[PDB]
């Protein structure tokens, strides 16, 4: 991506100088995955499975997604919510 | 070698599309108000929806339809042959079920006469189905096909009462063969 | 044990391909006019698609191919064998099916001389294709396969016309025997 | 009860190891090039690609392959047995052909010598492969095994010319036995 | 009839959990610490991880386990019977294989003491297994379960030892009956 990080108005006299103005300058946020690289262990998804009929999608809407297991009976979900803990 | 041809049959197609002395009627709107008041009737002659009239089956709701409205002889031309013969019927039910609950129903007519309706997807009534047969050989003009479901009645609490709110349609698939 | 080969058919290939002697047409463009009016033709001699000609059968569109011009003997050397028999043939329609629709059609050759399509993705016309049949043994290279369509007629109200209508191809599934 | 083993054998693969004293050479290349000119060879001896010699087949594009030169007797020792002979042979023609498209080869050896290729996924001769064939018992180290593709030269308009360009590879599934 | 039971044992499992006086190990790191130096050895005993002493398998990866240290008897009580023997066993070999790729493995036990693996998912060393075998009526305490992986040697430059790299265990599908 380019991305428009300097905006600057100049005058210019006519005896070779410039008038200028102190500039609008914008930042963006960053795409190093390189370095912000962080790996994390994921106990929450016990016995997950895509050999057996597991899902990572999102029923009920909602917009984040949920694990369904599926039998020929009975469904079974698992919302996503929120820790209260810390974050 | 028998012309072997799968047809299906939606009776809510059959129900609304009844000529009007009969009467034609909403299928999944008469479930509602069959299931939801003590018994009635919806249709007339063997295209009809009512309880059961016996003993222990006046809490059962029968759909029954009959072969010659159905009108399975006009599919193709007569210069086929005439021998038109039921090979299988299975039945698949379109519902919405509980966790862990089943649909009952028994597929009659007028022993290989009956059968049991366990899950409702194209649902024949064996274990596995094995060609190597129930109403195999009724011919597909004459007979009347009724489908009883048990335990229907919503006043007399039954367990079926639930799952027949949420039906919008029976569906029939009739394997038969022309020779 | 026999060069047991395959060899799919499509007659929309077959009739636009013909010889400018002969009357070459599109198969898509010319069933929706046929079936539109009352009964027509296309092509000529043996590849031709046109409405039946006997008694119950006039408003049942009928679809010709010559197994003579399949040229199914040029495929493979003829030091491989000489006698090239067919062992089965299914059918599969390119059409648009309908919430509870079938396909009534009928595969002839000129029991095992019919067949019955009924769903029409790679359809044989049993209910299990087992192979321990219709249409075995008849020569590649000479006869005429025909494929009727029963109750085909829009001006005469056929159930099968509006399936027609959107039909794009007819795909011939010619299992046959090098030996 | 035998060691029954599937070995997996792509011939681009021997094509292009084919130590250069003999001449080794890209199948998908020289396939390109020997189908748009009438004539030519590629590698030598028995891992050869050229054309047919015999009578109504020098238009067929003939695909040789060495089994001494695949050396499947090295894959296990010969403390566990001496004799390695085949119960099977599939071909897969891997990016090839359409959804209703076939092809024409044959698999032959040098009724159960030959097999026709039809679909070239997995494919073998039968239309219901049963365990319970050809090339059941052809040693692993004798032998040639040719695939060769009828109608492939351009200039005579071969209708498998235009389609033999795509082919980047023959995948050879063999399923021997060590007892 | 007999308690038809199906156990999965890991041998990556079985190697991390022999006691410190036999010499407990990790398996993918010692397959590839005795892969890439071609000699070495694992374990003690019949649990043990070498390449093989005799001749033409002195560059094949052997993976020996003891039945007694599978503890199997422990997993039902033995007042259900103690006829606890063998009715078959199929290998997983999780790696990451090619595209056309085989794994060649040997699983011996000290025709139906072998069995051949080809291609290591699920695999038993039929074309197709058929109950109506290999390793059956083997008690499950008594013996020593080998799975020898031929040409498994880097300095011997062998066909497989890159592939035995990314081998993580070795899972055996244990089905035994309990008469």
């Amino acid at each position: 991506v380019s991305t428009l990080v300097s905006v600057r108005r100049v005058g210019h006299e006519d005896n070779n100088t410039v008038t200028a103005l102190p500039p609008l300058e914008l930042a963006y946020q960053p795409f190093e995955p390189e370095q912000t690289a962080l790996w994390q262990s994921m106990d929450v998804l016990a016995n997950f499975n895509t050999i057996q009929r597991w899902q990572l999608l999102d029923l009920k809407g909602e917009g984040v997604p949920g694990i369904l297991y599926q039998d020929r009976n009975g469904w079974w979900y698992r919302s996503a919510q929120r820790q209260a803990g810390e974050e | 070698r028998a012309l072997e041809v799968e047809r299906t049959v939606s009776l809510a197609e059959v129900y609304a599309g009844l000529p009007k002395d009969n009467g034609p009627f909403s299928l999944a709107q008469e479930i509602d108000k069959l299931v939801s008041q003590g018994s009635g009737s919806a249709g007339s002659g063997n295209n009809n929806l009512a309880f059961g009239a016996g003993t222990d089956t006046k809490t059962s709701l029968q759909a029954s339809v009959s072969f010659a409205d159905l009108k399975i002889r006009e599919d193709y031309p007569a210069s086929l042959g005439k021998i038109r013969r039921i090979k299988q019927i299975s039945v698949t039910l379109p519902a919405l079920l509980g966790p862990y609950q089943d649909v009952q129903a028994i597929l009659s007519y007028g022993g290989c006469e009956a059968l049991a309706v366990s899950h409702g997807m194209n649902d024949s009534g064996q274990f596995q189905l094995d060609f190597n047969l129930p109403f195999e050989g009724i011919a597909i003009d004459q007979g009347t096909l009724t489908l009883s479901f048990p335990n229907a009645s919503m006043p007399e609490k039954g367990k079926q009462a639930t799952m027949l709110k949420t039906l919008n349609d029976i569906i029939l698939h009739i394997r038969y063969t022309i020779k």
